[PDB]
């Protein structure tokens, strides 16, 4: 029996996120995911103007928003840029606790 | 302050360090009263929501119990509110911690 992930889940929600390397998500409620096998989401849409965040829990087996989901198995949520007419659209997965709250779109450096 | 309460939970459980899990949950017991007399319940959730792990880790079943009395107060409060995410996830939580208490 696995204790399920804990996860930001305050579904679609507008948002400030915009030209940074990385966003909190800005989201006030921590889930349990009610399924063992869930990871924590997060989607990033603009469209024209309107930013939207979406963070959830979702089972990896299924799709969501009609794409797979990529390297759910990581505990970090690493933005990647899906083709969607009309919008920019970013999506994460990612397994451990609230790291759907960290959105990742580019890492910092040491040089 | 909570992003690192859970971060300690977390390596704590990953250690074997019972004791410091214990501690925290303390701590978030009180945090939890604290938020939850405020009404602040998107806060008292997400705090729930690390005790219940905590909890669960060192097998408290009484703690397991009154988090779910406390659970279930916040879904009678949120049923009247119209906040669907939070009314949600109270009862996500309810149904995880009802495996365990």
């Amino acid at each position: 029996m696995k204790f399920p992930q804990l996860c930001k889940f305050c579904d679609v929600r507008f948002s400030t996120c915009d030209n940074q390397k990385s966003c909190m998500s800005n989201c006030s409620i921590t889930s349990i995911c009610e399924k063992p096998q869930e990871v924590c989401v997060a989607v990033w849409r603009k469209n024209d103007e309107n930013i939207t965040l979406e963070t959830v829990c979702h089972d990896p087996k299924l799709p969501y928003h009609d794409f797979i989901l990529e390297d759910a198995a990581s505990p970090k949520c690493i933005m990647k840029e899906k083709k969607k007419p009309g919008e920019t659209f970013f999506m994460c997965s990612c397994s451990s606790d609230e790291c759907n709250d960290n959105i990742i779109f580019s890492e910092e450096y040491n040089t | 302050g909570l992003k690192e309460l859970l971060k300690e939970l977390n390596k704590a459980i990953a250690s074997g360090d019972t004791e410091t899990v214990r501690r925290i949950l303390e701590e978030l017991l009180e945090l939890l009263k604290e938020a939850f007399e405020k009404g602040d319940y998107d806060l008292a959730i997400s705090i729930a929501s690390m005790a219940v792990k905590a909890a669960s880790y060192i097998g408290d079943t009484e703690t397991l119990k009154e988090l779910l009395e406390i659970l279930k107060k916040i879904k009678e409060k949120l049923k009247k509110e119209g906040d669907e995410a939070a009314l949600k996830a109270v009862e996500r939580n309810i149904k995880v911690v009802e495996k365990v208490a």
